[PDB]
RNA sequence: GCCCCUAAGCGUGUGCUAAGUGGAAAAGGAUGUGCAGUCGCGAAGACAACCAGGAGGUUGGCUUAGAAGCAGCCACCCUU
RNA sequence: ACCUCGAUGUCGGCUCGUCGCAUCCUGGGGCUGGAGCAGGUCCCAAGGGUUGGGCUGUUCGCCCAUUAAAGCGGCACGCG
């Protein structure tokens, strides 16, 4: 409500295209889609920004207000600027790798594991502990950073596995 | 994971949020997180 | 805000008033919210900076022999007073403005004279 | 636990409970009280327990009055015998209450604490009840 | 940051200020003597140091002025204060006394004139269980 | 001491009956019978009823408009409900503009006593006289640096001009005693 | 158990008036 | 009882139901939803979000190898 | 004591199985006062397995070797 009752401000650089219920941006990063919801109007005022209507105000049709709000403003963000998430490692003998496309993890494990990136979606490595995903779609980079950092099991006592740039993660301490 | 009928915040910084189907409680403490049930 | 704040502002400007050696007012409006630290973040360790509504300040100035700035209250008021030497902020304040040229003077109270932006030039330079 | 110290019959029919609280319903004593919603026998064991409950999470002060008492008996047949003979003797003491009626009150000055303390003895009886000021 | 009440006349005590600043990088042994060489001119009156921590593991300690709840014990007589406030007392100290201690305490309290600083002195009193004669 | 206008039109049916009828439309009624005069059978809204008890209540005074007859009246008794909280039927007595009555008055502590003290209130109404809308609507009892033991009856409450004591001058309203301690409570 | 709580809950319809033989 | 079996209405006006509750059940738990009755605040800019602060006496004594704001009781204060 | 005393043969052991998980293991997951192995607790999960002997009719129980396991119950306290 209090941010689908608000407007989209479009860049410059940026083709939107309303078909009915469905949407499609087109930017410098690349094309996406979109499928608004049923009870709510999509709408390119004369200033370019895009506005979603809602007939009455029921639980249902206030939920979906922000929800389609936030996704088309993600949308329209993504091909303007993409999203990339960076991640560090920490624990010794731990060490990633670019091979090709997709990455190379060396995690204390009998054998090294392999993740492929998928359509999308690129990766980018700094150090041999430090590396970057980047996409245009919010959830697949969402999901895939989730992925790498699942990758391992949560180690609190020494911190030894994959995290975040500004992860924070919760610590105890072995007496012995 | 508390699996019992009823459930409240030990934590300080907690909501209760209504799952698929079930209620639970979110704080940072992993040993506050409890399930109805 | 709430009544109790309104209510608990008050009071705090009088403690203020009643604390402090002296007191000059300005106007603060057009600052957004990084300024603040290079405002009090330094200053309220020896000084004092506060913010208020109108409202307020008219209440607050009832206390004390400062009656004749009444018709000095025009547009919002930030105040500020030392806890120690009042030298070391008058020429702060001075400087302030030339350095900003947005902070306007309007004047300040000694020994129940109130001074003009001249008047209080006479002393901020000494 | 809360005892009669002689009792002119030993044993009684099972004194009905039904209609609503005539008497004890407002709260007298004391400043925030419990009131009882369903009609059903208490123990001298409850009483107790709520007591213990109330003195424990109300420590260093405050006061409880307790308006009901536990006087009328309840017999416990042999532990496996058959059907038929002399009326048991009696083996627990409890209280007929009725819907309405004040059971326990407090005297605690902080009124989030006798709350507290009034929910946790509430939590203890075997009936739903609520909390009532004065 | 950090102050203790550590005693005067003695040095290298371990239970207050073993850990307390220790562990966090200063040194004691340079510290031990600057505290000796600067508490040998009073030697009867206890002196709290107002530990303040630097990037490069230096220390300069704060020759602060006494504390006011142990100048209190001083004042009456008796090293071990009341039990309880306002129900029992220990002994009587003189106005004096009181200003004498406010004057010496001028640089650490928020007071400004000698009526504050010692009223101060006076409310930690009255909180210890002791009053002013 | 200012009267609380209300309407009133007069029932047209009593019994049990008409009383559940009109309390399920939310209504109450009452009676007028006054000072030996022919009584009258009223109904009240419920909720302008419970909204000037919980404003002045406790036997506030109250004027009627019963059919643009107006009547000054003063409440004797509320028995709301044992379980439920509703004004279930009320009664009424012309006050004879300005006649002296008697009528039981709410009181209230307010202050505090020593740290290791608690006080008990156990007497919660008093017996006032006075005219009808000098009536005070409460009673306020001050308790402050009094030891254990100091009982507070009635007769040492201070009452306002033209305000009078019925009740005896020997009932122990409030009472303050030392803390109980965990033992005087565990062992009750 | 569950015999007789079906047995004692079918009496509970509305068609039968709230009576039924046999508990 | 009126959708099929199963003869009779996939009858009409206003509301509730997301759980197949309808088509078993308790203590207790619970930001589910609709109505009405109250109270705090709110264009004098309400709450969340954001940002700066969050001391001196003092480590209040008692208690303690030990309470410093945060195992425990007492009161629960003055300055800025 | 509601059918059953003009008959429903009662406990164990052998053969034979069937079904539930309130799960002994195998499988997965959460919290751990989980440094690791080895443990404690909870949730889901019945596809599969769940030994051979001495005592005593025995059920049950103790003991000897092991075993990832030597599970709890219903089927007229299963099966004449
Ligand atoms: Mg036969
Ligand atoms: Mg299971
Ligand atoms: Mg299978
Ligand atoms: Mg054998």
């Amino acid at each position: 409500s209090r941010i689908g009752k608000q407007p989209v401000p479009v860049p410059s650089g940026v083709d939107v295209t309303i078909n009915g219920q469905n949407l499609s941006v087109k930017g410098p990063k690349g094309t996406l889609t979109l499928d608004v919801a049923e009870p709510i109007s999509v709408s390119r005022a004369e200033d370019g920004a895009i506005v979603v209507t809602r007939p009455d105000d029921e639980r249902r049709s206030r939920s979906l207000h922000g929800l389609s709000r936030t996704l088309i403003a993600n949308l329209v963000t993504g091909v303007t600027e993409g999203y990339t998430q960076k991640m560090e490692i920490f624990g010794v003998g731990y060490r990633v790798q670019l091979k090709g496309q997709n990455l190379e993890f060396a995690l204390g494990y009998s054998h090294p594991v392999l993740i492929e990136a998928p359509e999308g979606i690129t990766f980018a490595v700094e150090s041999p502990t430090k590396f970057s995903v980047s996409g245009i779609d919010k959830q697949k980079v969402g999901q895939i950073s989730a992925v790498i950092r699942r990758l391992r099991r949560p180690d609190p006592y020494k911190g030894k596995g994959v995290r975040y740039e500004g992860e924070q993660i919760r610590r105890k301490v072995g007496k012995t | 994971m508390k699996v019992n009928p009823s459930v409240k915040p030990i934590c300080d910084k907690c909501r209760v949020i209504r799952r698929h189907g079930r209620v639970m409680v979110i704080c940072s403490d992993p040993r506050h997180k409890q399930r109805q049930g | 805000m709430a009544k109790a704040d309104k209510a608990t502002a008050v009071a705090d400007i009088a403690e203020q008033f009643k604390a402090s050696t002296a007191t000059v007012v300005t106007e603060y409006r057009g600052l957004t919210v990084a300024n603040l630290a290079e405002l009090r973040r330094a200053l309220g360790d020896s000084a004092t900076y506060t913010v208020a509504k109108n409202t307020l300040v008219k209440r607050a100035a009832s206390e004390a022999g400062i009656e004749g700035l009444d018709e000095l209250f025009a547009g919002p008021t930030a105040i500020a007073f030392v806890k120690g030497e009042a030298v070391d902020a008058a020429k702060a304040i001075k400087k302030f403005a030339k350095d900003n040229k947005a902070l306007v003077i309007k004047g300040g109270y000694m020994d129940g004279k109130a001074l003009s932006v001249a008047d209080v030039e006479k002393i901020a330079d000494l | 636990m809360l005892i009669p110290r002689k009792v002119k019959h030993r044993k009684q029919h099972h004194p009905e409970q039904r209609g609503i609280a005539s008497g004890g319903t407002s709260v007298s004593f004391g400043d925030y009280g419990i009131q009882a919603l369903e009609h059903a026998y208490i123990t001298n064991r409850q009483i107790e327990s709520a007591r213990i409950a109330i003195n424990r999470h109300i420590k260093r002060g405050g006061k409880v009055w307790i308006n009901i008492f536990p006087d009328r008996p309840l017999t416990k047949k042999p532990a496996e015998t058959r059907m038929g003979s002399g009326k048991g003797s009696p083996e627990w003491w409890v209280a007929n209450v009725k819907p309405g009626r004040v059971l326990f009150e407090l005297s605690y000055p902080d009124e989030k604490t006798a709350r507290d303390a009034l929910t946790r003895a509430i939590h203890k009886l075997p009936i739903k009840a609520r909390i009532v000021t004065r | 940051l950090i102050k203790l009440q550590i005693q005067a006349g003695q040095a290298n005590p371990a239970p207050p200020v073993g850990p307390a600043l220790g562990q966090h990088g200063v040194n004691i042994m340079e510290f031990c003597k600057a505290y000796n060489a600067a508490t040998e001119s009073q030697r009867g009156n206890v002196i709290p140091v107002e530990i303040t921590v630097y990037e490069d593991r230096s220390f300069t300690f704060a020759l602060k002025t006494p504390p006011a709840a142990k100048l209190l014990l001083k004042a009456a007589g008796v090293q071990k204060g009341s039990g309880e406030p306002h129900k029992t007392k220990v002994a009587k100290v003189t106005w004096d006394q009181v200003r004498e201690i406010a004057e010496t305490k001028k640089a650490d309290l928020n007071a400004n004139d000698i009526d504050a600083a010692a009223k101060i002195i006076a409310g930690t009193a009255r909180s210890m269980g002791i009053t002013v004669e | 001491n200012i009267p609380n206008k209300l309407t009133a039109n007069v029932r047209t049916r009593t019994g049990k009956g008409a009383s559940r009828q009109a309390r399920r439309d939310g209504k109450v009624p009452a009676v007028l019978y006054g000072h030996g005069t022919d009584p009258q059978h009223l109904e009240l809204n419920a909720r302008d009823f419970a909204a000037v008890l919980r404003s002045h209540g406790t036997n506030a005074i109250l004027t009627l408009d019963i059919e643009g007859t107006e009547q000054l009246a003063l409440t004797k008794a509320l028995d709301v409900h044992p379980i439920r909280r509703n004004i279930q039927h009320a009664d009424l007595l012309v006050v004879q503009r300005g006649e002296k009555v008697t009528v039981e008055v709410t009181v209230l502590v307010e202050g505090d006593a020593t740290p290791g003290t608690l006080v008990t209130q156990d007497a919660n109404t008093i017996e006032i006289e006075a005219e009808a809308l000098s009536i005070p609507e409460q009673l306020t009892v001050s308790v402050e640096g009094v030891e254990a033991g100091t009982q507070i009856t009635a007769g040492q409450i201070s009452l306002p001009e033209g305000v009078n004591l019925i009740s005896d001058p020997e009932l122990l309203v409030v009472n303050v005693v030392e803390a109980p301690s965990a033992e005087a409570l565990e062992e009750e | 158990a569950k015999r007789g709580r079906k047995k004692r809950d079918r009496k509970h319809s509305k068609a039968n008036h709230g009576k039924r033989p046999n508990a």
